[PDB]
């Protein structure tokens, strides 16, 4: 698109790639402030290891003077998440994110992250000669 | 056999869901929506007439008590321009958003037409399982079904059969499933227990029990 | 006989940054852009209600059973070979062979593509609960609770549904059972075999990708103005000879962003209509027997198994 | 932060007569006593008292505010507007007469301000403060559902 990709380096002739450095669209999660007043921030699509150096390095330009918070970052496939902590039981979604992961503000209340959960699980058994007949309803 | 046990869920149905109704905040969602969109829709087109678009003042009448006719003409231009994106987008989105409630307004006026008036054999067109009949209910700028169905509860295990033959003939049902009970056979229907005694009137005759699999040797009783 | 019938049930999920892609990196280019007032918020929550609806598409097509079923250890329901349809437990990957072979078938610019709320492995698992709940609870587990048949008596029923008596089903049915397996061989060599029969997916997929192909070249343009690069126009001229060129880019950029985001709503009413439609196919199809003729196959119809796809569903009448 | 003592424009609070200077060390003085008010020389006629400085354009803007406030050696967290007092065309203060004066720096941020009915400024959030301020700024409101929203893009600078 008429955009300058490759330099050759006009002293020791040798060749320069040129990328445009970490970008792109954040989001806020929050229970409501009805319940509380902490939230948790969503990085697109970072590998924000070079986020947070960044950060660390204060040289983000989103300015969040009194925020500073390294204790619980989550990896996803849209982004990562600052501000909520892994928790490997599954639950009905509360707050879509991606991928698989829904938020959510169970337990003292924090913002906790987890996998999606497909439903009520069961397993009814098979035999070729058995049948299941109701024997009462409700309107 | 059964009326007022039906008519006591019917008014325990009504009553559940008339507080359901009044208890929450959050249960008519998409009138509230259609709502805030076009509240928001106005509320930008509105704010949007009060920028500059790049002149020296965002108010038309100061531009005209500080200027001339060949000055002023230029400034002029450009909030027309500005303004005429601004209602031309406008106009746009509301004619998509028309376009999504008359596809909405289609589907309700067939759903009403197919399910009050009448009883529909669609599954899971109207209502969560069997369905019966269903009245509406007038709503700001929108309709509320109250559709009442009939789902089936306490399911019990049986042991079932194909058919059954006698003498080298084979026995279909009717209408309906042969159980086992643990007792001698019986005919039922598929959606509610009641055995009854097995009958030449209620089943019917074809080939012999060689071919079909599972056959059971049993007794058919002739009413004389 | 057993047929195919393809539809789209989502989108591609995208936003644009408003601020990116019309200016670079100059603060006086959001200025001047901050001149025509609250207009790109516009287009970004537009998207993002779009977005929204992608992922409703999704929920409201596929999980439809508020419990799901075990995948039974047997893959034969007398005579009935199952074993195409059904994820088997050998390969790491849980999805079915019709799904294997039907997968395989088909920045400077602030462009993003968001991931989907349910990835692949979620919609499969959709797909194989409702197609053992249908080959072994029957047709009643989504109009109430799950009762088990036997897979025989459940075809005698249906075939009572369509007009034709038990015996003719009972009296033979080690050849419906080979008709059964023959036409499940067949739809599985015509789907291996040809590259040409999943059009409408891959037709959304190349829409969505000339409109950003097209957005992304319209973006060279210069507009009628001296050079085509922002960063070249600030590092050749002053703050008052620049001014107009940058107003010209601005209107330019503005016109073509505003002209992609009414595209992207209209194809987005035509898949929502799409997946209204295949919402309530498969909920007058699977979970029950339709007696509307000619909605669901090519004559009378028995059952319908679904399967998934790449942003799509694909049925077996 | 502030410093208790127990660039683009200064803040001023003060729990007496006071003095300022402003230069580049001929002199601009500005000298307020109990009654009088003594000022290019323009002459004309516990608690807190807030005097805000800008200057922009050649242009120097005196904000003026007053509040009852408690005995106490620092200061209590409270809510109070000032409003304009003088406009004049043209950093360390000295003071004289047990007292103590705070300086804060100011820099350029976006408020978002609560008015009311026979309002005055009754409440008001930063917009750069808070993820949630950032929200409470973006949704232009003080009540916010639950739910996933956008704000802004994030970058980082070279
Ligand atoms: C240019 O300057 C560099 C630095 O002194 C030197 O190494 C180089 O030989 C010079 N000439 C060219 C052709 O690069
Ligand atoms: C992020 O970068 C680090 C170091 O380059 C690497 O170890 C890590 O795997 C990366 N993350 C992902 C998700 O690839
Ligand atoms: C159905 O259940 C209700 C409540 O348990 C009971 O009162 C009623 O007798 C049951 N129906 C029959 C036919 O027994
Ligand atoms: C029917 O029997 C099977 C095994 O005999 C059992 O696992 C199942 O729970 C029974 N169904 C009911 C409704 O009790
Ligand atoms: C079904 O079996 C029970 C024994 O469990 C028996 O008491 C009952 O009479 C049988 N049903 C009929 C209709 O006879
Ligand atoms: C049910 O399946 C078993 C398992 O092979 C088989 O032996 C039996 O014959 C089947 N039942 C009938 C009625 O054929
Ligand atoms: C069902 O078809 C598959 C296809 O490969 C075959 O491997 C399997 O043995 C068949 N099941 C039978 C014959 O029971």
């Amino acid at each position: 698109s008429d955009f300058t990709d490759s330099v050759r380096d006009p002293k020791t002739s040798e060749i320069l790639d040129i990328s445009p450095c970490s970008f792109g669209g954040v989001s806020v999660i929050t229970p409501g402030t009805n319940a509380s007043s902490e939230v948790a921030v969503l990085y697109q699509d970072v590998n924000c290891t070079d986020v947070s150096t960044a950060i660390h390095a204060d040289q983000l330009t989103p300015a969040w003077r009194i925020y500073s918070t390294g204790n619980n970052v989550f990896q996803t496939q849209a982004g990562c998440l600052i501000g909520a902590e892994h928790v490997d039981t599954s639950y009905e979604c509360d707050i879509p994110i991606g991928a698989g992961i829904c938020a959510s503000y169970h337990t003292q209340k924090s913002i906790v992250a987890y996998t999606m959960s497909l439903g009520a699980d069961s397993s009814i058994a098979y035999s070729n000669n058995t049948i299941a007949i109701p024997t009462n309803f409700s309107i | 056999e059964n009326q007022k046990q039906i008519a006591n869920q019917f008014n325990k149905a009504i009553s559940q869901i008339q507080e359901s109704l009044t208890t929450t905040s959050t249960a008519l969602g998409k009138l509230q929506d259609v709502v805030n969109q076009n509240a928001q829709a106005l509320n930008t087109l509105v704010k949007q007439l009060s920028s500059n678009f790049g002149a020296i003042s965002s108010v038309l009448n100061d531009i005209l008590s500080r200027l001339d006719k060949c000055e002023a003409e230029v400034q002029i231009d450009r909030l027309i321009t500005g303004r005429l994106q601004s209602l031309q987008t406008y106009v746009t989105q509301q004619l998509i958003r028309a376009a999504e409630i008359r596809a909405s307004a289609n589907l309700a006026a067939t759903k009403m037409s197919e399910c009050v008036l009448g009883q529909s054999k669609r599954v899971d067109f109207c209502g969560k399982g069997y369905h019966l009949m269903s009245f509406p209910q007038a709503a700001p700028h929108g309709v509320v079904f109250l559709h009442v169905t009939y789902v089936p509860s306490q399911e019990r295990n049986f042991t079932t059969a194909p058919a059954i033959c006698h003498e080298g003939k084979a026995y279909f049902p009717r209408e309906g499933v042969f159980v086992f009970n643990g007792t001698s056979w019986f005919i039922t229907q598929r959606n509610f227990f009641s055995p009854q005694i097995i009958t030449t009137d209620n089943t019917f005759v074809s080939g012999n029990c060689d071919v079909v699999i599972g056959i059971i040797n049993n007794t058919v009783y002739d009413p004389l | 006989s057993i047929t195919t019938e393809v539809m789209p049930v989502s989108m591609a999920k995208t936003s644009v940054d408003c601020n990116m892609y019309i200016c670079g990196d100059s603060t006086e280019c959001a200025n001047l852009l901050l001149q025509y007032g609250s207009f790109c918020t516009q287009l970004n929550r537009a998207l993002s209600g779009i977005a929204a609806e992608q992922d409703r598409n999704t929920r409201e097509v596929f999980a439809q059973v508020k419990q799901m079923y075990k995948t039974p250890t047997l893959k034969y329901f007398g005579g009935f070979n199952f074993s195409q349809i059904l994820p088997d437990p050998l390969k790491p990957t849980k999805r079915s062979f019709i799904e294997d072979l039907l997968f395989n078938k088909v920045k400077f610019n602030g462009l993003t593509v968001l991931p989907p709320l349910l990835t692949d492995d979620m919609i499969a698992a959709y797909t194989a609960a409702l197609v053992s709940g249908t080959a072994t609870a029957g047709w009643t587990f989504g109009a109430g609770a799950a009762l088990q048949i036997p897979f025989a008596m459940q075809m005698a029923y249906r075939f009572n549904g369509i007009g034709v008596t038990q015996n003719v089903l009972y009296e033979n049915q080690k050849q419906i059972a080979n008709q059964f397996n023959k036409a499940i061989s067949q739809i599985q060599e015509s789907l291996t075999t040809t590259s040409t029969a999943l059009g409408k997916l891959q037709d959304v997929v190349n829409q969505n990708a000339q409109a950003l192909n097209t957005l992304v070249k319209q973006l060279s343009s210069n507009f009628g103005a001296i050079s085509s690069v922002l960063n070249d126009i600030l590092s050749r001229l002053d703050k008052c000879e620049a001014e107009v060129q940058i107003d010209r880019l601005i209107t330019g950029r503005l016109q073509s962003l505003q002209t992609y985001v009414t595209q992207q709503l209209i194809r987005a009413a035509e898949i929502r209509a799409s997946a209204n439609l295949a919402a309530t196919k498969m909920s007058e199809c699977v979970l029950g027997q339709s007696k509307r003729v000619d909605f669901c196959g090519k004559g009378y119809h028995l059952m319908s198994f679904p399967q998934a796809a790449p942003h799509g569903v694909v049925f077996l009448h | 932060n502030v410093t208790g003592f127990h660039k683009d424009g200064i803040y001023f609070a003060a729990t007496v007569v006071r003095g300022w200077v402003f230069g580049s060390t001929q002199s601009v003085i500005i000298i307020n006593n109990s009654t009088n008010v003594v000022i290019f020389e323009y002459i004309s006629d516990k608690h807190l008292r807030e005097f805000v400085f800008k200057n922009k354009d050649g242009f120097l803007y005196v904000y003026k505010g007053y509040q009852p406030i408690d005995v106490v050696r620092d200061l209590p967290s409270g809510f109070n507007t000032l409003k304009p007092i003088f406009k004049l065309p043209l950093f360390r203060a000295i003071l004289t007469a047990a007292a103590a004066y705070f300086v804060g720096y100011l820099k350029p941020t976006t408020f978002m301000l609560k008015y009311d009915e026979n309002g005055t400024i009754t409440d008001a959030v930063d917009c750069s403060q808070n993820p949630l301020a950032e929200l409470k700024c973006s949704v232009k409101s003080f009540e916010i559902d639950k739910g996933i929203y956008q704000t802004s893009n994030f970058r980082v600078v070279p």
